[PDB]
């Protein structure tokens, strides 16, 4: 295989944990998941690649830890409770100092615009509208509507963010 | 010179009549996710959860001012009477023995759960349980305003900017003899970090210590329409103050420095800082006009 590190990012609560479940084998997957305390490395498994996956806190306590994790990186995912219209632009803030900051390489972003289930749920295209994805034109980056709970879309997502890495 | 803030999300159509005593951020429903809590002219109690209106009560009175204490209790003050309600349903309805109107209500920390506290237009401070009236103290003068600094366990004062345009005090239950006469009407009254702000109809901000050391002043150029305390934890850690003008603009200064400014399309009739859904540091005004503005301060925003 080729080893590869994902960091996966995002506002407490958008999911980031649930979907990183969705991607171990059936019955690995755990039924609840436990708010992240600090941050967690994982590993999995996907095709010719190996994900070495970053799950890192949202809380505001927390962000100041995700750039301890922007030199390594290959590729990021970031993670946007679509039913949480209010914190879209502390959403788009987090994500614009990321793409800031020295370290963090022009490597491929997914977006998961996950709780694509929720009832005021918001569409993909008004997510890529608060957060200014239109503007990002150095890295390859795709926006993909998600129900971790499911797991829709999760895999379509990895999918093509796997695709870039090969 | 710039405006600090994120906009975070506009409502102009919501329909919200209220001033800053009736305006409040809870977490009544337990789940992290904390609530706006809304006492309008309406005589209605609105609920918001995020960007939307979750619920509407009826209230049997107009409302003056309503606070929440130790989980929670929602407590409407109108008239004479104090209505405690809990899970949204009304729960009690406490009624000040007259010689009576309440004018304004605040909490004071038990030590390091609260408890209510009430200005009565008689000219008397009552400090009550945790549920009956604990505490009778007179002042002279009808309250115009009033704030709470402390415990009343350890040590605490409680302020007073009464209609004659001076400034008490009331150090653990005693009110001092050392009373401030101020030039105009006061018109807001915000608890800092080593002090208290009183603005005044004549467009100026003091700052005062409990001794009556003027600290500093703030000269501004309209009409204040409403004062309230920015506190910023964790690293920044900073006690900031918020003043709205009737010409639309609202400004942070950190201490007697002006650290933000944005122009609100309608001038603020409220102003509440604090936790608001699941960001800390959150800005929520509601404009004359009705409407319902949010803007968040970012992580790396400094105040110096
Ligand atoms: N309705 C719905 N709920 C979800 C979805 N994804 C996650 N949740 C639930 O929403 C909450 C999100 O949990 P987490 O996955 O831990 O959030 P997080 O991204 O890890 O953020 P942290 O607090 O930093 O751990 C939990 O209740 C999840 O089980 C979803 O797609 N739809
Ligand atoms: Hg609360
Ligand atoms: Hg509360
Ligand atoms: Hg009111
Ligand atoms: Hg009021
Ligand atoms: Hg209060
Ligand atoms: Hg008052
Ligand atoms: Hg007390
Ligand atoms: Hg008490
Ligand atoms: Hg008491
Ligand atoms: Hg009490
Ligand atoms: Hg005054
Ligand atoms: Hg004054
Ligand atoms: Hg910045
Ligand atoms: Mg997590």
């Amino acid at each position: 295989s080729k080893k590869v590190n994902v960091l996966v990012v995002g506002l407490d609560n958008s999911g980031k944990t649930t979907i990183i479940e969705r991607l171990k084998p059936r019955p690995r997957q755990a039924a609840e998941v436990a708010p992240t305390v600090g941050f967690t490395v994982d590993e999995v498994e996907k095709g010719p690649l190996t994900f070495t996956v970053f799950d890192m806190s949202g809380a505001g306590r927390y962000r100041t830890l995700w750039e301890q994790y922007y030199r390594e990186a290959d590729a990021v995912v970031f993670v946007v409770d679509s039913a949480d219209k209010l914190r879209m632009v502390v959403a788009r803030d987090e994500m614009e100092h990321m793409l800031k900051h020295s370290n963090m390489r022009k490597v491929p972003i997914l977006y998961f615009a996950n709780k694509k289930d929720l009832p005021v749920a918001m569409p993909p295209v008004e997510i890529a509208q608060a957060l200014g994805l239109d503007d990002i034109k150095d890295r390859p980056w795709q926006i993909v509507p998600s129900n971790g709970l499911t797991g829709e879309g999760v895999d379509k997502g990895i999918d093509w963010l796997a695709e870039r890495l090969s | 010179v710039r405006s600090v803030w994120l906009d975070a999300f506009n409502d102009p159509v919501a329909g919200i009549s209220a001033y800053t005593p009736c305006v409040h951020t809870c977490n009544l429903f337990g789940d992290g996710e904390n609530r706006l809590v809304i006492a309008d002219e309406d005589r209605k109690l609105k609920i918001w959860k995020g960007t939307q209106k979750a619920s509407e009560h009826p209230l049997l009175d107009t409302p003056v001012a309503i606070c929440s204490y130790i989980l929670p209790a929602l407590a409407v003050a109108a008239g004479s009477h104090i209505y405690i309600y809990r899970n949204l349903r009304p729960y009690y309805k406490f009624v000040l023995p007259p010689e009576t109107v309440i004018t304004c209500m605040d909490v004071v920390k038990q030590a390091i759960v609260s408890c209510l506290v009430v200005g009565t237009e008689s000219g008397r401070i009552l400090i009550l349980n945790p549920a009956a009236i604990v505490k009778n103290i007179w002042v002279g003068i009808t309250p115009a305003m009033i704030a709470v600094q402390g415990e009343l366990d350890v040590g605490y004062r409680i302020t007073v900017a009464g209609r004659d345009g001076k400034l008490y005090h009331i150090r653990n239950g005693e009110l001092s003899q050392t009373i401030i006469q101020l030039e105009a009407q006061p018109v807001g009254l915000v608890r800092l970090a080593k002090h208290v702000a009183v603005g005044c109809m004549n467009d100026v901000v003091h700052a005062y210590t409990p001794t009556g050391h003027k600290s500093w002043s703030l000269y501004l150029p309209c009409h204040i329409l409403a004062m309230q305390r920015m506190e910023v934890t964790g690293q920044r850690n900073t006690k900031a103050l918020i003043v709205a003008l009737s010409n639309g603009e609202v400004r942070v200064y950190n201490e007697k420095l002006l650290v933000s400014v944005h122009v609100s399309p309608n001038p603020v009739t409220a102003l509440w800082f604090g936790r608001y859904g699941r960001e800390d540091n959150t800005l929520l005004a509601i404009t004359k006009s009705g409407a319902l503005d949010i803007k968040m301060l970012p992580r790396t925003a400094n105040l110096e």
